[PDB]
């Protein structure tokens, strides 16, 4: 449930784990 | 349920501060972020920004950096919009809308808080009954109504018999008269034989002036 | 940042016709990872918040009837109603949900055209509670007519006014796609008591000859 | 290309505001987030935070909440770092660095913006030629140079023959003299037979004082 | 949150030796889902931004020669250069990339030791444009020597100074691993005109006996 990240879930906009 | 219930309307003089609440209920509050959307009167939708309900940190669009503030009370499931140093540009209707489970649309929306910025101060409305039709109409449809004259600012809430009578009602758009104030009329069509022995109450609520008026519209020819 | 150019501005259709409306974005909204477009269609029925219709450019929302269908990919997108009902009149907004800022479009307004309906005309004497004040205003009411265009002339002692008149026209009806109009004539109490005819004359598409409803002051 | 090009150096009095730009080029800007790294003079690296180029959301480390701001202009592919209410702690070199395609390292880096916070104001540099005299050793070893005295703050950019002469150049670290100002010297070794009939221009640039000086270093004997 | 304790601070090696350096984290950096360590090694050559060397604790970057190798797992990690070259002198930083905040280490500085190089000594008269001002400063230059330690004494009319002198020493060179030094003697114009010898005396490991370069004022 990724409602607190909108938009395109890029890898370079979502670092670490995860 | 899943309801975003938003605060009441505000009239504020320019340069002041307004703070709108959006109380959420029915979902895990810290898992869906909160959007704010401005709608100017008669105009389209404008995305103001979004606050992360998990980290607390806001994200504003470029037209809203600096004077606008997003905040949260997670312990009461409530989002806040604070507009500092009010201008006449800021007179609008403001919506909160939570980001959907996908993170790709705005799932649920508040009802909207209307904020009017004006140097003028509040005038209560005058409620006068529109007397059921003296002249006999061809069929048995008899029109009656209620008139809400000389108020400021928008909005007013009119209903009939505390919300019982709903069909046949036309609440009209408030037209702006030359005094600077607003005037409005609400008409309802009923059967002719039901006039007399069945009361008709017109319920007007003006929220910036604390004016709740109930008015019996009784026939007179 | 992304411009959501939506088209047309307004569009007017008979109930049952097919309706297409376009939303074109200045960048692609296709991600290539999830293999889906981040575009959303919303409905704002008048006096309401926007209602979510379609997410992921094609997937209709939980509850929505099947006549609302979204197509298109990358740049050009299209919302289609296959048979418009009388309750579908609203404004339709597309939203970029691909990247910050999550911008909206200008919106497409949907208006219904129907057959001619002649207005039913009612005239109202001013209330005595208003007559306790210095002003006295008389209203005329046109109920359930099509089209919007109508002509109201007030006649006091068979002499037609030019000031004092305000028309207000309702939104188009969700059940029968008609309009309603209120013309309000605002006088002083003294100039109201000087005359006694108080007529309202209506010219409209549905009326073969114009229609006067009147009350002379008193019973 | 794939280049992060960052704004020029800044001198600011304490308590003021500085805003550094980082213009990205050569890749899809909205798919890679932007990091900011502070490096104090002579010290190590410190991770300040990162802004999500896709959602707009900044994320600051605990040592940088409150005075520091990350922002974006997506239509020009530029990230901004704004430091409000400057202190002497804030005198550093600031880097922007985009998160790599994995989301597990910082791929590409800006050149670095040097920000000096000082109550003092700018002094332009004095550029004096270090004479290619008759001190030439065995065969073609001849030293010449350029002296950059009495300036504040760091940095200066010196080059030789507008960037043509590159090898044999030692630009020295600026040593701080007792007056409070900096002085620096840049020497280049050339062949002795090439002195005369081949001109040597020393190109000094001090960006906070708007001082671009070209200086012919001509042999004296 | 995570503390990146890196070791040693500096280490000095001959060009061609094998070099190991340690980075130890206060929490584990292994994810257990994607099955890889989130640790990164960066190189900061002097005067430059950091260059990415190794991500995922072992994967070298696109372009990097194979002598840089990263090992370790979970808590203890290790960067290894198998044959240091003269351009590898830099400061090497490890970074936590597992969880916020993505903290760095204190860095390991890598310095080259080489054979003895004696300095070449150059003395410069003060420029006439400077002599139009109130000050006059003479510089002495030591070029391309090893080791760093060098002794410069100024002798004006065979009388050795104690103030007025500033040395500046360059970074170690990426081609030949040597150093350069500039000693600057700053006088007033009047105290410059009172004397005429202006000598520079250099003591260094590469010189069997010390070396004086001089110019007498005028000639």
């Amino acid at each position: 449930g990724a409602g607190n990240q909108p938009g395109a879930n890029g890898a370079g906009n979502q670092p670490g784990a995860n | 349920q899943i309801q975003l219930v938003q605060s009441g309307p505000e009239l504020k003089k320019p340069g002041e501060t307004v703070k709108i609440s959006c109380k959420a209920s029915g979902y895990t509050f810290t898992n869906y972020g909160m959007n704010w959307v401005k709608q100017a009167p008669g105009k389209g939708l404008k995305w103001m920004g979004w606050i992360n309900s998990n980290t607390g940190e806001p994200t504003y669009a470029e037209e809203f950096k600096g004077r606008f503030a997003f905040s949260l009370e997670t312990s009461a499931s409530t989002a806040y919009l604070q507009i500092n140093n009010l201008k006449n540009e800021d007179t609008a209707t403001y919506f909160c809308a939570r980001w959907a489970n996908c993170g790709c649309a705005m799932d649920y929306w508040g009802q909207g808080t209307t904020v009017t910025v004006s140097s003028a101060s509040t005038k209560g409305p005058s409620v006068f009954p529109l007397a059921p039709s003296s002249k006999s109409t061809s069929g048995g449809t008899a029109a009656l109504g209620c008139l809400v004259k000389d108020y400021f600012p928008e909005p007013v809430t009119v209903s009939w018999n505390s919300g019982a009578l709903t069909s046949g009602v036309h609440t009209f758009p408030a037209v702006l008269q030359s005094s600077g104030l607003y005037s409005l009329s609400s008409v309802v069509t009923v059967p002719s034989s039901s006039l007399g022995t069945q009361t008709y109450i017109c319920n007007v609520n003006h929220k910036p002036s604390n004016t709740k008026v109930d008015k019996k519209v009784e026939p007179k020819s | 940042d992304i411009v959501m150019t939506q088209s047309p501005s307004s569009l007017t259709v008979t109930a049952g016709e097919k309706v297409s409306m376009s939303c074109k974005s200045s960048q692609s909204l296709f991600t290539s990872g999830k293999q889906k477009n981040y575009l959303t269609w919303y409905q704002q029925k008048p006096g309401q918040p926007p209602k979510l219709l379609i997410y992921w450019a094609s997937t209709r929302n939980s509850g929505l009837p099947d006549r609302f269908t979204g197509s298109g990919s990358g740049t050009d997108f299209t919302l289609t109603i296959s048979s418009v009902q009388a309750e579908d009149l609203a404004v339709y907004y597309c939203q970029n949900d691909y990247s910050y800022p999550f911008t909206f479009g200008s919106g497409t307004k949907l208006e219904i055209k129907r057959t001619v309906a002649a207005p039913s005309v009612f005239i109202f004497p001013p209330s005595d509670e208003q007559l306790k004040s210095g002003t006295a205003s008389v209203v005329c009411l046109l109920n359930n007519f099509y089209p919007r265009e109508a002509k109201v002339q007030w006649k006091v002692d068979n002499a037609l006014q030019s000031g004092n008149s305000q028309e207000s026209v309702t939104e188009q009806d969700s059940k029968d796609s008609t309009y309603s109009l209120s013309s309000t004539l605002t006088l002083s109490k003294a100039d109201y008591e000087k005359h006694k005819v108080y007529a309202c004359e209506v010219t409209h598409q549905g009326l073969s000859s114009p229609v006067t409803k009147s009350f002379n002051r008193g019973e």
